[PDB]
């Protein structure tokens, strides 16, 4: 299914995962087609910092929802 | 066959077809000093280079090859960085090799995310990202400024976002200028521009005047675009103009109207306020400062309560001032059950 | 507190490569700060890791910094001269980067110096300034 993940700067892109899919796997994904490095990303959702360990479903994430990246460090 | 690729050979890189990363057979430095002194000690040194370039570009004329050409390089003694890049480094290849960089990218405007999903002009922007040095500034400042002007929206939302870690301190104030003539074409491109100018190198008078220009514009503002503002607010403010901005912000800022998406970027916000009064005691004791001066009216709102708790929670050296505004200001018929 | 750490350093591998990152990403701030807190750690990195782990894995790491510490020859004053103040320190410390570091600062003098005879001020002190805006600060502390 096809959800969100939205920056700071507010640059939308569209990311293709399952509930089945572990959180470093949109960590791997976001890696591969933006180069941002999988140790600076920090996942938000729904007020929650997304934990690296758990999967989609932990957090109660469905289609066209919208995560929010902030890097731990600036323009990577 | 050509002079590039055989240099290439010579210096220490395996030039492969098309379809994994290009081996390197030495260290990057000692690769980056041997194609030096090999172009240094060959005749014709100054003409070389042109005949390196055309095999370069004759050569990179094929898609899949470019590609390779831009992605990491495979270590023997494992990874490393492009070929571009390690050209790149190079200060005598550099201006033509931005020159050439330049040239053939709107040909990539709209084949984008071909075959493995990778953004073409995003690689061959972030072959230009954390250089050590910038030969010449100028040329290269105008090249990007005009390419920001050519490009379709998100790509070069992507050069506005990546415009810190590229441009030497030689071209801050120009690009200062310029940055800001693009922010009264657009308001869809205000929050880019806003952290860019918020990460440069700029003089506080022309910050003075893009905050007014911000500050002015305040509530026309979604809670999206809120945190990125806002910190480019509190890295703004001067030793003098504290009380004054601090006093504005608490009075135009609502935190109501705005109210899932807004409960994750209301925690944004909150977090690039505990960063801004973390390190900066001007802002944290000038807000504490600016609550007991509206001790007067009855109607100061929620934020003025969250805002004592997180200078509580963060700053430890001003418990004690914040504990003693807080009992003369409970005493005062001021903050109270609802 | 940077130089309490390097213990870590010697030991670990992660960290190093945190720290390096760190500093690479810090050395492009706008605070004032940053820039030669950067500097420091990266004369610090250069000062103690390695006298010359595997030595190979020394040379060339030290080779990486020094080209880093290429950008801080090109920005503002306090940054440059913090520069030329550690390298005696950084000579003496770690020897066999000699023949780097006088390259560093030659080419760094081949700016300022008009090496033809019979031109009367052999220095360009006209470059060492840099005037904008009516603002006139001193760079490159010659």
């Amino acid at each position: 299914m096809q959800i969100f993940v939205k920056t700071l700067t507010g640059k939308t892109i569209t990311l293709e995962v399952e509930p089945s899919d572990t959180i470093e796997n949109v960590k791997a994904k976001i890696q591969d087609k933006e180069g941002i490095p999988p140790d600076q990303q920090r996942l938000i959702f729904a007020g929650k910092q997304l934990e690296d360990g758990r999967t989609l479903s932990d957090y109660n994430i469905q289609k066209e929802s919208t995560l929010h990246l902030v890097l731990r460090l600036r323009g990577g | 066959d050509s002079i590039f690729v055989k240099l290439l050979k010579i210096s220490g890189i395996i030039l492969k077809t098309g379809e994994s990363q290009n081996q390197l057979a030495v260290d990057q430095i000692a690769f980056q000093k041997k194609l030096f002194q090999t172009l240094r000690r060959h005749p014709s040194y100054p003409k070389i280079i042109e005949e390196f370039v055309s095999g370069l570009e004759s050569y990179i004329e094929d898609e899949d090859s470019f590609r390779n050409c831009l992605l990491s390089c495979e270590r023997l003694q494992s990874y490393s960085k492009s070929l571009i890049k390690l050209l790149l480094g190079i200060d005598i290849l550099q201006p033509a090799i931005i020159k050439t960089l330049f040239e053939k990218l709107p040909e990539y405007f709209f084949e984008n995310k071909n075959s493995d999903e990778i953004n073409i002009p995003r690689l061959i922007v972030s072959q230009l990202k954390w250089l050590d040095r910038v030969v010449d500034g100028k040329d290269l400042t105008t090249k990007i400024m005009q390419l920001i002007s050519i490009a379709p929206e998100n790509l070069q939302h992507d050069i506005i976002t990546s415009l810190p870690e590229i441009l030497g301190d030689s071209q801050h104030a120009d690009v200062g200028k310029e940055l800001s003539d693009l922010l009264i074409e657009n308001t869809s491109l205000t929050v880019p521009i806003l952290d860019v100018l918020s990460s440069l190198r700029l003089d506080p008078n022309f910050l003075l005047k893009v905050r007014q220009l911000v500050m002015d514009k305040l509530s026309s503002i979604r809670l999206e675009d809120l945190p990125v503002i806002i910190k480019f607010i509190l890295h703004s403010v001067t030793a003098m103009d504290t009380l004054e901005v601090i006093s504005e912000l608490r009075e135009k800022l609502d935190l109501q109207h705005c109210v899932s998406s807004g409960q994750s970027c209301i925690i944004l916000l909150f977090d690039v306020i505990k960063s801004a009064i973390r390190y900066e005691k001007t802002i944290s004791e000038a807000w504490i400062k600016a609550i007991e001066n509206t001790a007067s009216v009855s109607e100061h709102k929620v934020f003025d309560l969250v805002m004592l708790f997180i200078i509580y929670s963060t700053n430890t050296q001003t418990k004690k001032y914040i504990d003693r505004v807080l009992r003369n200001k409970i005493r005062s018929g001021c903050i109270q059950e609802q | 507190l940077l130089k309490a750490v390097q213990p870590l350093l010697k030991v670990s591998m992660s960290m190093r490569d945190c720290l390096i990152l760190v500093l690479r990403k810090a050395m492009f701030a706008n605070q004032l700060d940053a820039r030669k807190s950067a500097v420091a750690g990266f004369l610090l990195l250069l000062k103690n890791f390695k006298v010359l782990y595997n030595s190979v894995a020394n040379e060339t790491f030290c080779l990486e910094i020094m080209d880093s510490l290429r950008r801080c020859l090109s920005q503002q004053a306090d940054v440059r001269l913090m520069l030329y103040e550690g390298f005696y320190d950084v000579l003496r410390r770690n020897s066999q980067l000699a023949n780097s570091v006088m390259q560093t600062l030659l080419s760094q003098l081949k700016q300022f110096y008009e090496p033809e005879p019979d031109l009367l001020p052999p220095l360009k002190l006209e470059a060492c300034i840099l005037t904008q805006g009516d603002q006139i600060s001193l760079q490159e502390p010659l």
